[PDB]
Parts: structure tokens; C-alpha cells; sequence
């Protein structure tokens, strides 16, 4: 029924493991599969640089990937399950950063949303 | 579009008491509540965030609570510094959304207002204009009567009174009643005085001069 | 040193447009998101938008979307909010502020800006006269005299008053202004001092009304 995202505040891992940043989100048209686009951004909501995007045709649940940085990011939730969950692999001390989860449906401008807060990353060396 | 309603609307209390106000969301805002004062003509001044984090700064007397929906701030002891109005806000989710605000007035002892009067300025005068002012200094309640007497003649219809906001230090107000004629009526008269009522006073009090003097 | 500055008041016609600037200094102005805020006398607050001053990206309330424009000069580390087809129900104080750290779990507003008073109007500007209250025998108390200024016939709000250029602080009253039946302002600024004071001390009020450039000094003496 309504727009809203659910992320922890704060995740921290060891560098050169993997770290798991949750997000899911709830929405209008509580049956949509139409297309659907998943994006993570880093440093600042809205405009910081994307990290990972991918999308999924419509009627699809395969997401595909159109960006991942250093090819370390990838989507662990099936968007279509209402999870956006991001995987983060090999983890240096440069991604110690804050995350933005964001998700993008076809139809109004409205349909979208991304995390007004978002997860801090720490990287454990 | 969240909905944010305070209560009270208003409220006094006096120094030393343990005051809460509170805000409730018409929807989840996941603890993501700030609160602020602001005094008249002054900004707000960001008091608490993330509904229990104090500003650095920030006196230990103010705490806030919460979660979900229902969110509290509390003042463990009241301060005089303390009064103004305090609003609520939900900055999680667009767009932000603050509650109607909590007037918060200081009640403190009955004190008597110190009762002065200034004649018009010579410069003002050959201008043309007389104003004449009556002010009562730092008194407690707010409520108090003046009325303006020319050569024991009340006056009606020719003065305009201003009230301060309360004060920071001492809980008080002050007000300022200015009596205005024209320079030819000023000087068809002799005696002006204003008259003051107040409850910290045992009986009225008169301060007057002479347009002579 | 963090600063936000805003002009104190805008005088502008209905039908025209505004641009409220907020200058920044003593950080760096990039790095840090500045939000407005409008108070309506008597109301509450709203916020307008969010703007990151690094990237001029700007989050706007669907209320104000056709009304208000955010930009950034990051030239001049000053923060810019434009406001068109202005009318009377547009009159009100406009705030910046700063936020600590936008997007953490940990942020808020660590910096708020002094607010301008924006009057919408036809009515052209009109500086104040100032006349001073003298101290005397009918203004004296325990050994404590008062004495002030009074400031007559200005449009629009709002006049600042100090005293003694900032240095006289403590005991000062400047009252709220009345509106007088001409529909200009007035206003009086008193102080209390030692009676004792009177003969070795200087008390002048500083009056300034930006709107119509009026700068007046009013040296306020017994009798």
C-alpha cells in the first residue's frame, strides 16, 4: 500500500570476506511485475555514484546486471520477493562507505524509491 | 503526507518540574524524530535527534524516548531558559513533516510591575506628534490594566500597547502602553498620567508629570 | 567557525519573484546538504527542499514544486532559494539550515540560519524615526533608571534595534511592533541601568532597518 524501505544502519565485515547489506521495501500495486530496475548507490543518497544496478523485464524475476563495481556487487534478493539485498564480495578497506538501496518501477515518476538512510559498511582490517 | 500531532497544544509549569510533551506519527517513522525550540524572533534550535540523542551542548535535564509511532521529549528539572515553543519532526520519509508545536509558558511567583513614564521628545514634538509612554517593567502574571489620564480626564481610543514575550531569566513580562496625540492637544493640557493595576499591587499606582516640568 | 547568513527582509511586489540567498563560511561548503524551512508568523514550521551543496541535487515538497527553486553557487558557497508568482500568502520567515552528516542514521540539523523575513507588498519601503525616551525622576526604580528609544513609522518588519553598538545586552525590553492605523510600524527598545550610571555612561540605540537603508543612532540623555 505504501512506499518504505527496511535497511540496518550498520554492517561491519572483515576485508577480504563478504558482507551482506539487507534491504527490502514494501509498495503500491502489491502484484506488479512490470519492469523493474534494482540500484545501490555509495557515499550520499540520490547523489552518490551507483555501485550496482541491475533490471528485470516485465513478467521476469531475473534481474540483470548492468553494473557492478570492480564486479564485487551482487544482488543476493529476488526483487520481485520485495528484496533488494546486496552482496558485497572480497571486501577492501576502501568500501568502508554508506550504502543507498534503491528500486525503480516502470509506470508514474512516483514509482520509486530509495533509502533516505542508509547502511554504513565497516571494514574490519 | 505522515501526520504529526503534539500534545499539549500549551502548557505551563513552574521552575523545577519534570515536564513531558509528546508526538505520536499516523505511521511507523522508524525512530527518526527530532525535536527543536524556538523562541520568539529567534531560529529554531535543534535539541534532539534520532528521538533519543541529545545535541552536544544540549542540557542532561532534556531526554527523548521512543519508537514506532510515539515519541517523547522530558525536562527532569524546568529551567527558566527552558520556555518557548517546541516542535516535532519526522525527516524519515519525503516529505519531512513537523508536529503543530508545544507553547510552553513558565509560571513563577506574583511579582509587581516597576511602573515608569517618558514624556514626547522635544525632537519629536516639533515634528508635530506627542507619544507618550507608559511602561511596566518584568511583572508576573501577564495580565495588568493601564488606563491614561489627561489632566484627570481618561483617555480612550489614543494609545496602542505592546507585550514582550516571556522572559528567559526571570519569567516576566513587560508592556509598553504609548499614548499619541498631535502637538496642539498635547500642550492644551497640563497633567499626564497612566494608571496601573496589576494582581502584585495593593492598590493602583499613578506615574504622571507635568507638560511644564 | 560555521555561519549561515540571510538577509534579514525582502520587500517584494506581488507577481514578482524572489531569490533568498544563504551565504555559508567556515567549512567546506560541498561537502554538506542545506535544507529550507518556512515559518508562517503565528504557525509552525514546513520544510520547502533539501539541496546537496556538492552536487546541486534537490529533493523538493510536492506543495512547493512549482513554486520554489533551489539552486547552489558554490562559487560563493551560498546557498540560493527562488520563489515566483508571489502573493500576500507567500509573506513569512524563510530559513536555511545545515544538516550534520545527511544520509547517516546519525544525522540532523546542526546549523540553522537567522531566517529573512520576506513581506510581500505593493506598499513602497519607508525608514524609521527615532526618538529617544528620556530617563528621569518618573523613570527611575530602587536605585535603577530606564530609559530607551522609540522607533516610529516604518513599513515593513522587520527593524533591529541594539544598544551601545552590541555591548548593552542585559535589561534590555524591545517590544514587539504595533501597526499603527496608517499600516506603518512602530516600535520602542528600553533598557534599565544604574541611576548612578547616568552621569558617566552613553547609551545609544542602534536602529537599522535594511529594507529602506536606514542606519540611525539615537544618543539617549536624562531630563
Amino acid at each position: 500500500q505504501r512506499w518504505s524501505m527496511q535497511v540496518p544502519p550498520e554492517v561491519s565485515a572483515e576485508a577480504g570476506d563478504a558482507a551482506v547489506l539487507p534491504c527490502t521495501f514494501t509498495h503500491p500495486h502489491r502484484h506488479y511485475d512490470g519492469p523493474l530496475t534494482a540500484i545501490w548507490r555509495a557515499g550520499e543518497p540520490y547523489a552518490g555514484p551507483q555501485v550496482f544496478r541491475c533490471a528485470a523485464a516485465r513478467g521476469s524475476e531475473l534481474c540483470q546486471t548492468a553494473l557492478s563495481l570492480h564486479g564485487r556487487f551482487r544482488l543476493l534478493g529476488n526483487p520481485r520477493r520485495n528484496d533488494l539485498s546486496l552482496r558485497v564480495e572480497r571486501l577492501a578497506l576502501a568500501d568502508d562507505r554508506r550504502y543507498f538501496c534503491r528500486v525503480e518501477f516502470a509506470g508514474d515518476v512516483h514509482d520509486r524509491y530509495e533509502s533516505r538512510h542508509g547502511v554504513r559498511l565497516h571494514v574490519t582490517a | 503526507d505522515i501526520k504529526m500531532t503534539q500534545s499539549p497544544s500549551s502548557m505551563y509549569a513552574s521552575l523545577g518540574e519534570r515536564v513531558t510533551i509528546t508526538c505520536k506519527a499516523s505511521q511507523d517513522i522508524n525512530s527518526y524524530l527530532s525535536w527543536f525550540q524556538q523562541k520568539p524572533g529567534k531560529s529554531p534550535k535543534t535539541l534532539i535527534y534520532r528521538a533519543n540523542r541529545l545535541v552536544d551542548g544540549v542540557p542532561s535535564r532534556f531526554s527523548g524516548s521512543g519508537s514506532g509511532q510515539d515519541y517523547s521529549l522530558t525536562i527532569s528539572s524546568l529551567e527558566y531558559e527552558d520556555m518557548g515553543i517546541y516542535y516535532c519532526l519526522q525527516y524519515d520519509e519525503f516529505p519531512y513533516t513537523f508536529g503543530g508545536g508545544t507553547k510552553l509558558e513558565i509560571k513563577r511567583t506574583v511579582a509587581a510591575p516597576s511602573v515608569f513614564i517618558f514624556p514626547p521628545s522635544d525632537e519629536q514634538l516639533k515634528s508635530g506628534t506627542a507619544s507618550v509612554v507608559c511602561l511596566l517593567n518584568n511583572f508576573y502574571p501577564r495580565e495588568a490594566k493601564v488606563q491614561w489620564k489627561v489632566d484627570n480626564a481618561l483617555q480612550s481610543g489614543n494609545s496602542q500597547e505592546s507585550v514582550t514575550e516571556q522572559d528567559s531569566k526571570d519569567s516576566t513580562y513587560s508592556l509598553s502602553s504609548t499614548l499619541t496625540l498631535s502637538k496642539a492637544d498635547y500642550e492644551k493640557h497640563k497633567v499626564y498620567a497612566c494608571e496601573v493595576t496589576h494582581q502584585g499591587l495593593s492598590s493602583p499606582v499613578t506615574k504622571s508629570f507635568n507638560r511644564g516640568e | 567557525q560555521v555561519q549561515l547568513q540571510q538577509p534579514g527582509a525582502e520587500l517584494v511586489k506581488p507577481g514578482a519573484s524572489v531569490k533568498m540567498s544563504c551565504k555559508a563560511s567556515g567549512y567546506t561548503f560541498t561537502s554538506y546538504w542545506i535544507t529550507w524551512v518556512i515559518q508562517r508568523p503565528g504557525q509552525g514550521l514546513e520544510w520547502i527542499g533539501d539541496i546537496y551543496c556538492g552536487s546541486d541535487t534537490m529533493h523538493y515538497n510536492e506543495k512547493f514544486k512549482n513554486k520554489a527553486t533551489l539552486t547552489v553557487d558554490t562559487s560563493s558557497s551560498t546557498a540560493y532559494m527562488q520563489l515566483s508568482s508571489l502573493t500576500s500568502e507567500d509573506s513569512a520567515v524563510y530559513y536555511c539550515a545545515r544538516w550534520w552528516d545527511y544520509g547517516s542514521s546519525y544525522d540532523y540539523f546542526d546549523y540553522w540560519g537567522q531566517g529573512t523575513t520576506l513581506t510581500v507588498s505593493s506598499a513602497s519601503t519607508k525608514g524609521p524615526s527615532v526618538f529617544p525616551l528620556a530617563p528621569s525622576s518618573k523613570s527611575t526604580s530602587g536605585g535603577t533608571a530606564a530609559l530607551g528609544c522609540l522607533v516610529k513609522d516604518y513599513f515593513p518588519e522587520p527593524v533591529t534595534v541594539s544598544w551601545n553598538s552590541g555591548a548593552l545586552t542585559s535589561g534590555v525590553h524591545t517590544f514587539p511592533a504595533v501597526l499603527q492605523s496608517s499600516g506603518l510600524y512602530s516600535l520602542s527598545s528600553v533598557v534599565t541601568v544604574p541611576s548612578s550610571s547616568l552621569g558617566t555612561q552613553t547609551y545609544i540605540c542602534n536602529v537599522n532597518h535594511k529594507p529602506s537603508n536606514t542606519k540611525v543612532d539615537k544618543r539617549v540623555e536624562p531630563k
